[PDB]
């Protein structure tokens, strides 16, 4: 029941860079602190135990150290394979406590999204609903802005967005934006536009379709 | 390599109970202590309990102290986690781990078991998103699949029974009201579709729902 304070909560680092994660305990733990990495598939895997002893098979580029209160994990040279969330753990006192964790995002070159729009399926329509979907794929940075426009006017109500966690293979993100209306509202407008604004471009990426004519 | 499969999870009415399991394999179960770690939705890992191999030492987090009971069946290579007086705060993904947190292989399906503390199951409605417009990528065309209106999570989604794994993005479920919507996009070559039949396979275990939806031309 010792509180572990971890920093930074998150960071973006270019591959090859040095990363230092730090953990502080609310009371003495005499080096009984581990650093585990939770891989993207949920897998938890200890890297260091006893504050600075590497587990076997753990790459030599990881190392722990203690500086008074400070417990430090250092990754000299980030590898793509080190894409994960890192947490520190104190196993000194009977109620084990983890650090807040650190969400590591791998810094990368700009990437413009590949925008695609999808009109409501016939199945949904028969159901009385109309969901227009737009997929903004493989971009970077994660910051992106999506606007929905029915005919001319920009619709704000009924949009449900969802981002993708950084792709562990190409360091890009994807987004999915959905505007949901009833079949009666859908059936009485024409063009449905999904325009995205991203750092990679000055003008909005626009995709649309006019319904009408089955 | 050591494999460890969590498998209790599901919807539970608050105040309700649940008993999770973790099938350890790949090592001498009997010689190791084990842990139960959990992770809330927008929160980080949290240690839950610990049990020595002799079941002689048992630690529980202050949080679950008194409602959860850890146990294991040595000749059966299994760890258990009896949950009780389930609070919404217990809603999280549960993972079991060897005492030394040795990175373990999981199940073909994934890692951990989710258990939601809440209200009512609802089957999703799977809808095929074809182009017409469905704005390709280039000489590559993208197709989608929308799973909407379901509860609770998870829903398993694959393309062509898993054969189609490259180019697919499955965006995480988003709860609106008290139902979830999830979508998946898959990018194939302009040459693949509509020639090669692409199907969206969705499974919502929590309601015995399993649907396969073939994406066909139009929009």
């Amino acid at each position: 029941q010792i509180q572990m304070t971890q920093s930074p909560s998150s960071l973006s680092a270019s591959l090859g860079e040095r990363v230092s994660l730090t953990c502080r305990a609310s009371q003495e733990i005499s080096g009984y602190l581990s650093w585990l990495q939770q891989k993207p598939d949920g897998t938890i895997k200890r890297l260091i135990y006893a504050a600075s002893t590497l587990d076997s098979g753990v790459p030599k580029r990881f190392s722990g150290s203690r500086s008074g209160s400070d417990y430090s994990l250092t990754i000299s040279s980030l590898e793509s394979e080190d894409f994960a969330d890192y947490y520190c753990l104190q196993y000194a006192s009977s109620p084990y406590t983890f650090g807040g964790g650190t969400k590591l995002e791998i810094l990368r070159g700009g990437a413009a999204p590949t925008v695609s729009i999808f009109p409501p399926s016939s199945e949904q329509l028969t159901s009385g609903g109309a969901s227009v979907v737009c997929f903004l794929n493989n971009f970077y940075p994660k910051d992106i802005n999506v606007k929905w426009k029915i005919d001319g006017s920009e619709r704000q109500n009924g949009v449900l967005n969802s981002w993708t966690d950084q792709d562990s293979k190409d360091s890009t993100y994807s987004m999915s934006s959905t505007l949901t209306l009833t079949k009666d509202e859908y059936e009485r407008h024409n063009s449905y536009t999904c325009e995205a604004t991203h750092k990679t471009s000055t003008s909005p990426i626009v995709k649309s379709f006019n319904r009408n004519e089955c | 390599d050591v494999k460890l499969v969590e498998s209790g999870g599901g919807l539970v009415q608050p105040g309700g109970s649940r008993k999770l399991s973790c099938a350890a394999s790949g090592f001498t179960f009997s010689s190791f202590g084990m842990h139960w770690v959990r992770q809330a939705p927008e929160k980080g890992l949290e240690w839950v309990a610990y049990i020595s191999s002799g079941s002689s030492t048992i630690y529980y987090a202050d949080t679950v102290k008194g409602r959860f009971t850890i146990s294991r069946d040595n000749p059966k290579n299994t760890l258990f986690l009896q949950m009780t007086s389930l609070r919404s705060e217990d809603t999280a993904m549960y993972y079991c781990a060897r005492g030394d947190y040795y990175g373990s292989r999981g199940a073909y399906w994934g890692q951990g078991t989710l258990v939601t503390v809440s209200a009512k199951t609802t089957a999703p409605s799977v809808y095929p998103l074809a182009p017409v417009c469905g704005d390709t990528t280039g000489s590559s065309v993208t197709l989608g699949c929308l799973v909407k209106g379901y509860f609770p999570e998870p829903v398993t989604l694959t393309w062509n029974s898993g054969s189609l794994s490259s180019g697919v993005h499955t965006f995480p479920a988003v709860l609106q009201s008290d139902l979830y919507t999830l979508s998946s996009s898959v990018t194939v070559t302009s040459s693949t579709w509509p020639s090669q039949s692409i199907t969206c396979n969705v499974a919502h275990p929590a309601s015995s729902t399993k649907v396969d939806k073939k994406i066909e031309p139009r929009g």
